[PDB]
DNA sequence: CAACAGCATGCGCGCCCAGGGCGTGCAAAAGTCGTGCCAGC
DNA sequence: GCTGGCACGACTTTTGCACTCGACTAAAGGGGCGCGCATGCTGTTG
């Protein structure tokens, strides 16, 4: 599923250079290790899935820092 | 400065620099990278030397990190580009070098191994006993054989010396009625004069010692240093970085400046009929030169001639 | 003996570049030592 | 992807693993500006 | 609005007596005096026009406008005077290597 | 790095002929007056205490040969760059900037009222700063590293 | 006849490649050829 | 018992070391420009 415009997830989060801090922060994960996809993967790159997933409004820098503290309260 | 091609550099790779390139990309932890680091230097131009082992081990200074650490990690770093590369001995080199035959070579798997691994040292001369110590007959071992000798040694394929650095010559000699005569082809102004008097003193040597003759006659120094009175050191500085050019042996002429020389060229003429003797006799060589009015007597001079990579001795 | 860092040696982390004029003496701290010919390499050893 | 020498390596290495991440360092060309203007009798160091 | 940088201070009281200052600079420093009890530490000031290459030149960090026009005028101002870089700018954190 | 020890510290033009100067209107002395008296021609009266030519001044080289023997008194004065150093060093800013101060009172020209305020703005820079004024004119030059003048 | 203000001349910025192009003794110390001695086959 | 390698000696080669200034007679280049800042000589105000 490529993604010829982002606008749908500037909505999400305004001012793009944050969207894009949170988009490869999210995508990091999948890409190194240590993270499964929130949405189901379309054979596209890891970058595309974190863009998706935050037009979705499945992740955020509110969600990522969430999952943050779960993951380092459950660790 | 800058915006213009200045000297800057190149940086080529040679091989070491390759190997340790190799070493970035593979699968070492942090112990075993400052082992491979370790070898990777110990490696040579010519490949195949990694010097000694223990050194190695040792070098690291204890503290557990056995032998065997850095052997397994000796023969991974052996099987990087150039496919045998240091290991020890050329022995294992061909081993190394022979892991990999696909398998799916007739005769050549087994037969190498046995060839290879062991008895190669009498190998060297012919086959001979050998045929009967593997029992092998004909043409299967002499295949196997072909396949060996046609291995390589070790690296020296990353090389990167593409300089043949040349000489440029400095001064010609034309030659003339069976010698040569000096032309110069090809303060600041004070030493340009000292280059010219260098080369009217490789003249003087054209007078000092004759062309045509077996090497060169004997000279002292002292016969160029009286001729103009300039001292030794500086004639033979002037010989020592300019390098003399004529049409035949054309040499920086410092070693012309007929002694050991015509020894030699009568030591090439002995060994031209050494062939018949793999021992060779330098020592009746010497007797002969004594006989001669040398009065050599096993000298240097014979053992120049039974040294200088001869096959006396190392036949023997 | 080893483990040895030359990459790890420098991560400095820095602000603000100073500038100011060099002493004679902060220059000798820099110095590893005199050069004092005006010769560059030997023509023969190809050596410096 | 230029002067960084360190930093080219990590990066090729990473990217040869998939990692994808940069690890940035110094470029060379700082250093050297900071060894020529040494050259002059100014200091230029980084404070940090 | 980058060429009206660089006032030039009538009155006393803030230090910095009669010469071309950052606008910011005095704007903070008369500020900070108007919030302290004493308000004569305030001081008139005049701003000037620059005039953009001028304007350059006269940077706070020492590092970028070397690097634009004159680069011995540049650092030997800034060698004598002993004037730290801050990196504050975009040309600066780019000649170190850092980001923007 | 490297470093080379000069006999006789000199030069460092970068300061001094990089305008303004300095060393110039650090000293109260016009560039043609240190240009001119770095290299040979004059002497550069350096204290000179108990000597005819003003303490601090120039001096025809040959005239001031001649004004010694007619003095019969003998004057420290340096034709090289070290009396630059000396004067140079005999410099105290505090002491120049109470002067300036008096002079800046003194003067009733506005354009004596700029020359003054750059010497004030220089020296107290010199004070705050750290610097010594004696370094300016170097005695230890050091070495560009080997690989970046590659041959 | 005093200092002060103005007009003018000189010098240094910029732009921008642009192409390479390159002897004079004597004397103390040491490298090497010669010769002999010792070890390997 | 013979050959080859190396050790010891002689020789003959290598190396010490530098100051004066030496100079030397030309060898040429060579159609922008603005802009500004400072130094210097002139000029007019009292």
């Amino acid at each position: 599923m490529a993604r010829v415009t982002v606008q749908d997830a500037v909505e999400k989060i305004g001012n793009r250079f944050d969207l894009v801090l949170v988009a490869a922060r999210r995508a990091r994960q999948m890409q190194v290790g240590g993270k499964d996809p929130l949405v189901p993967e379309e054979n596209d790159k890891t970058t595309v899935i974190a863009l998706r997933e935050i037009e979705e409004g499945l992740i955020n820098n509110q969600i990522l820092d969430v999952r943050e503290r779960q993951e380092q309260q459950e660790q | 400065d800058d915006e213009l091609p200045v000297y800057q550099g190149e940086t080529t790779q040679t091989l070491q620099d390759y190997l340790m390139w190799q070493v970035e990309l593979t699968p070492f932890t942090d112990t075993d990278r400052a082992i491979a680091t370790s070898i990777v230097d110990a490696v040579d131009d010519t490949g195949y030397l990694t010097i000694q082992i223990e050194d190695i081990v040792d070098s690291i200074g204890d503290d557990e990190i056995g032998l065997e650490e850095v052997e397994a990690v000796l023969k991974r770093i052996q099987r990087f580009d150039p496919v045998g590369v240091a290991a020890k001995d050329l022995r294992d080199c061909l081993l190394i070098q022979l892991s990999q035959f696909a398998k799916e070579t007739p005769w050549l798997e087994e037969a190498r191994l046995i060839i290879s691994d062991h008895l190669d040292l009498l190998a060297n001369h012919d086959f001979r006993t050998l045929m009967r110590v593997t029992r092998l007959k004909e043409e299967v071992l002499k295949e196997a054989v072909n396949l060996i000798q046609s291995l390589d040694p070790r690296p020296g394929q990353s090389i990167q010396t593409s300089e043949p650095e040349y000489v440029i010559p400095d001064v010609l000699v034309r030659k003339v009625s069976g010698r040569w005569t000096v032309e110069l082809n090809a303060l600041e102004s004070r030493n340009d004069t000292l280059l010219r008097v260098s080369r009217c003193i490789v003249e003087q040597q054209q007078a000092f010692f004759e062309q045509g003759e077996e090497y060169m006659k004997p000279m002292v120094l002292a016969d160029i240093a009286q001729a103009v009175e300039m001292h030794e050191s500086t004639i033979s500085r002037v010989t020592t970085q300019k390098y003399l050019h004529s049409p035949r042996g054309i040499f920086e002429l410092k070693y012309f400046f007929a002694s050991s020389t015509a020894i030699r060229a009568l030591v090439k003429k002995l060994i031209a009929a050494e062939n018949p003797a793999k021992p060779l006799s330098d020592s009746k060589l010497t007797s002969m030169l004594s006989e001669q009015g040398i009065m050599v007597a096993r000298r240097t001079v014979a053992k120049y001639r039974e040294s200088l990579s001869i096959p006396p001795s190392n036949q023997r | 003996l080893l483990k040895f860092l030359k990459a790890q040696t420098k991560t400095e982390e820095f602000d603000a570049i100073k500038i100011a004029l060099a002493s004679p003496d902060m220059i000798r701290s820099w110095s590893f030592g005199e050069v004092k010919k005006p010769e560059t390499i030997n023509y023969r050893t190809f050596k410096p | 992807k230029s002067d960084d020498v360190n930093g080219r390596t990590k990066m090729y290495k990473n990217i040869v693993d998939g990692n994808h991440q940069m690890e940035p360092g110094m470029p060379e060309s700082f250093n050297v500006l900071l060894k020529e203007i040494r050259s002059l009798g100014i200091n230029i160091e980084l404070e940090d | 609005r980058q060429m009206l940088r660089k006032a030039t201070i009538v009155n006393a009281g803030s230090s910095d007596f009669l010469e071309g200052e950052q606008v910011e600079y005095s704007r903070v420093k008369i500020a900070n005096r108007e919030l302290e009890a004493n308000g004569k530490v305030g001081a008139t000031y005049s701003r000037d026009l620059l005039g953009i290459t001028k304007a350059s030149l006269a940077t706070e960090s020492f590092i970028s406008a070397a690097s634009f026009q004159e680069t011995t005028r540049v650092l030997t101002e800034a060698a004598v005077a002993g004037k730290r870089d801050e990196l504050r700018g975009l040309k600066e954190n780019v000649i170190v290597g850092r980001l923007i | 790095m490297g470093h080379i020890e000069l006999a006789s510290p000199t030069a460092h033009i970068w300061f001094l002929k990089s305008l303004p100067s300095r060393i110039g209107l650090l000293l109260d002395m016009p560039l043609r007056d240190i240009e001119r008296v770095l290299y040979f021609e004059s002497y550069v009266v350096i204290e000179g205490g108990m000597t005819n030519l003003e303490r601090q001044q120039i001096l025809t080289e040959e005239q001031y040969l001649d004004a010694l023997e007619e003095f019969g008194d003998e004057f420290d004065a340096k034709m090289g760059a070290e009396a630059i150093q000396a004067l140079l060093k005999s410099m105290d800013l505090e002491q120049e900037c109470e002067q300036l101060r008096e002079e800046l009172n003194e003067t009733n020209s506005e354009t004596k009222r700029k020359k003054l305020t750059k010497r004030i703005k220089l020296l107290e820079a010199f004070v705050q700063s750290g610097n010594k004024p004696e370094w300016m004119i170097l005695t230890v030059l050091p070495v560009l590293p080997p690989d970046l003048r590659p041959l």
